[PDB]
């Protein structure tokens, strides 16, 4: 429905142009490598990755980070603001340690993603789009994540957890807040996009380099 | 017996993506074991004209979803140089709901994609390849980068790729959560550091593309099948499927099926055979089927009566008023609220519209509100016709095809399930005086 | 209120050509000033120039 997030920035004690932000020397080396991937006359093309890098260092993107990215790449700050507000993966507000994203589009909705959403809500005691008091977990609804075959699915900190049941997501949350790393992927003895039982295709061993190459080649 | 008339059963020896399920090593050693990077030097030295001719005689059509003939599109870039560099852009955004094929291609055999990038760049005379991978596919992008690193150390790409004397680079660029960035021009704009807003055509990318240079945007499946087509010949690829519907295809069957999965199958396989053979059949039996969306959210849905004999290719699905799209089959059984499903798709399109042009930006939101009211039943039957007209005012009037992809699902729902909407409005009126 | 004393303050006449207006003014005894018609000059528009490889016409936003 409604987005709920504003696209106007108002200066705040913890979000203002004087908020401290600076890349680390290692991140500066990574930025240099990023910029070296584009033609010499087009350095603005590096806006999308470098901005992402800033978030990967900070967790979110204060207005100071956008200003720093604009200064580094010699791009006007309004262009960086445009990019930061256009793309939904950019966090213009602090989020929890683990960002939980539940796909609710029709393919996942058909396989009961509502049960996963309700189980997460009950386990964490927070509404969608709200961050726990502890701040480790943040929950939001996302569109199709490209894993509709393994549905219902969840993305936590660029990790995919698939074939979820309420118990599966409860255990994932329990071992996430216990300091452990859950195994990403499906949770039905499947571990890929193959059929759940039988392996109807690709059972014979694959063949070698020159199996069916044409003549005169 | 020439001119086969029944399709839908090809054995493993004729399958291109032999590591679809990730049961073998995705690294360089496994790829070479399965026939990847074999005799690429000879193919490169055959020249761009030979490669373009093989792609043309193969009958390969764009696997992104539009089905444009690939040979002609790639030969659009066969002009003499004018000073600007030439580029190949591989589309790996994968935003269409129901579609999961390119993720498996990227993560389980990225070397096929890299070799296809090299072959396509040679055919187009491109200096380098840019792969625009979806920002949410972090592990897949990392696997692709590892494969690219292995190819770079093996001499298969870079300075003097193989022993052909051809210089070629591959770069991976990640998006940040935008479905519209799957459109080729919006993808180019996102690469250049701008918002993912499509640009008008003409000019086409072959004339003015990324950085204002000639470029070709191709789907990852289209790029990845090309080296196999070159090695085995265009005739072998054209032997499968009907005329003008050649080759094999990846299918993602999801929704109300016993075993949702991703498979590789001949093109013109009937939908019922595919569903009951690879997906374990519809949940509750074939008689429990209500509707099928055959080619992703942008294609109109078809009722069970049409799915009994329809074939899974471009022409047959066009004659069924539904299109093939990305070959992402979404199955809805008789327990499905079809209105709620279509309204959820319209909500997805409302959240994915880039907002550039008036018809999409305003009308998609308008149809979202109308469908939300349709779900409850607040509306009156006349509004249905109004909704139809509204969709007609969006389709064919926008910059890009996202407006069409939002207009078509409501058109299908109205075409095939109008009595459901009417009876919902009747029940709402009778319940609320 | 705004008061005037001249009766021609609202008189505006329409003519098809400049020569017609000149003839009317001359036959009515009025001395006149003629200004030549200003027509906007044709311009060269190119949507592709928004994305130039090496020119300054490439736009930073859309
Ligand atoms: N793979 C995915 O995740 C998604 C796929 N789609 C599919 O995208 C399809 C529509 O996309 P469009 O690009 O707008 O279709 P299109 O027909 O306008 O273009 C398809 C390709 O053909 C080229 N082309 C077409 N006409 C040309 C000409 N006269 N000269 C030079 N080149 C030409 C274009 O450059 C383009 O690359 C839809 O059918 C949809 O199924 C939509 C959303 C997501
Ligand atoms: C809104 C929209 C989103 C799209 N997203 C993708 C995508 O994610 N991946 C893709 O391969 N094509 C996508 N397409 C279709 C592209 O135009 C297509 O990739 C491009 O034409 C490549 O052509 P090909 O299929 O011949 O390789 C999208 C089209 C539209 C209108
Ligand atoms: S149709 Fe929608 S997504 Fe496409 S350019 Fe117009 S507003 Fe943007
Ligand atoms: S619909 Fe959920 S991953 Fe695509």
């Amino acid at each position: 429905g409604a987005g709920g997030a504003l696209f106007v920035h108002r200066d705040t004690p913890e979000n203002n142009p004087d908020t401290p932000f600076d890349f680390t020397p290692e991140n500066y080396k990574r930025i240099e490598a990023i910029v070296k991937n584009y033609p010499e006359g087009h350095k603005a093309a590096a806006v999308l990755p470098v901005l992402d890098l800033a978030q990967r260092q900070n967790g979110w993107l204060p207005i100071s980070a956008m200003n720093k990215v604009a200064e580094i790449l010699q791009v006007p700050p309004m262009r960086v603001y445009e990019v930061a507000t256009f793309y939904t993966m950019y966090n213009r507000k602090p989020v929890g340690k683990y960002h939980i994203q539940v796909c609710t589009t029709t393919p996942c909705m058909l396989r009961n993603s509502d049960s996963i959403l309700e189980a997460i809500q009950k386990k964490l005691g927070i509404k969608v789009g709200e961050t726990t008091p502890d701040k480790l977990f943040t929950l939001i609804e996302v569109e199709c994540l490209g894993a509709c075959v393994n549905a219902p699915m969840v993305q936590i900190n660029d990790n995919y957890y698939e074939d979820l049941t309420p118990k599966d997501i409860e255990e994932i949350i329990d071992e996430l807040k216990a300091g452990k790393i859950p195994k990403p992927g499906p949770r039905s003895g499947r571990f890929s996009c193959e059929p759940a039982g039988g392996l109807t295709s690709l059972t014979e061993p694959p063949k070698g380099p020159g199996f069916g190459v044409q003549a005169g080649l | 017996a020439p001119k086969k008339t029944s399709f839908g059963s090809l054995k493993d020896e004729d399958r291109i993506f032999t590591n679809l399920y990730g049961r073998h090593d995705w690294r360089l050693k496994g790829a070479q074991s399965r026939g990847d990077w074999y005799k690429t030097k000879e193919i490169l030295l055959k020249g761009p004209d030979w490669i373009l001719g093989e792609v043309k005689t193969s009958g390969l059509r764009g696997r992104g979803g539009a089905g444009f003939p690939t040979g002609l599109k790639w030969s659009f870039m066969n002009k003499p140089s004018d000073g600007r560099p030439k580029y190949l852009v591989v589309n790996a955004d994968e935003g269409e709901p129901g579609t999961c094929k390119d993720r498996e291609i990227i993560r389980h055999d990225p070397h096929k994609l890299v070799e296809g990038c090299l072959v396509g760049g040679r055919a187009m005379g491109a200096r380098a390849a840019y792969i625009y991978i979806r920002g949410e596919f972090y592990n897949e992008a990392s696997n692709l980068q590892v494969a690219i690193r292995e190819a770079y150390e093996a001499g298969l790409i870079g300075k003097n790729a193989c022993g052909s004397g051809y210089d070629f680079d591959v770069f991976v660029v990640r998006g940040a959560g935008a479905y519209i960035c799957g459109e080729e021009t919006a993808l180019i704009e996102s690469i250049e550091g701008k918002q993912g807003k499509p640009r008008l055509k003409p000019p086409f990318p072959a004339d003015v593309g990324v950085f204002g240079c000639p470029t070709t945007v191709a789907n990852v499946e289209t790029v990845a099948v090309s080296p196999t087509i070159c090695r085995r010949g265009g005739a072998w690829f054209a032997s499968f499927g009907r005329e003008r519907n050649s080759g094999t295809k990846l299918f993602n069957i999801s929704g109300h099926v016993n075993h949702p999965c991703t498979v590789e199958e001949e093109m013109s396989v009937p939908l019922k055979e595919l569903i009951e053979k690879h997906a374990g059949g519809v949940i509750g039996g074939w008689d429990n089927l209500l509707a099928v969306i055959p080619g992703g959210s942008s294609t109109p849905l078809i009722p069970k009566s049409v799915c009994e004999t329809v074939l899974m290719d471009f022409d047959a699905l066009v004659q069924a008023q539904t299109g093939l799209g990305t070959a992402a089959v979404i199955v809805m059984d008789r327990s499905t609220d079809i209105v709620k499903a279509i309204a959820r798709l319209i909500e997805f399109y409302k959240h994915e519209s880039c907002g550039q042009c008036t018809p999409c930006r305003e009308g998609v939101d308008w149809m979202n509100k109308v469908m939300a009211r349709f779900v409850k039943g607040d509306a009156r039957p006349a509004e249905i016709d109004s909704l139809w007209e509204i969709s007609k005012q969006i389709e064919g009037h926008t910059i890009c095809a996202l407006g069409d992809g939002a207009a078509w699902p409501v058109q299908g729902l109205i075409r095939h399930f109008r009595p459901e909407l009417e009876e919902r409005m009747q029940q709402f009126a009778l319940q609320h005086q | 209120w705004s008061s005037t004393a001249d009766p021609l303050s609202n008189l505006v006449l329409t003519f098809s050509t400049k020569e017609d207006a000149v003839a009317f003014a001359e036959k009515n005894g009025w001395s006149f000033d003629v200004e030549e018609r200003k027509v906007p000059k044709p311009k060269s528009k190119s949507y592709g120039a928004n994305f130039s490889w090496n020119k300054r016409t490439r736009v930073s936003t859309k």
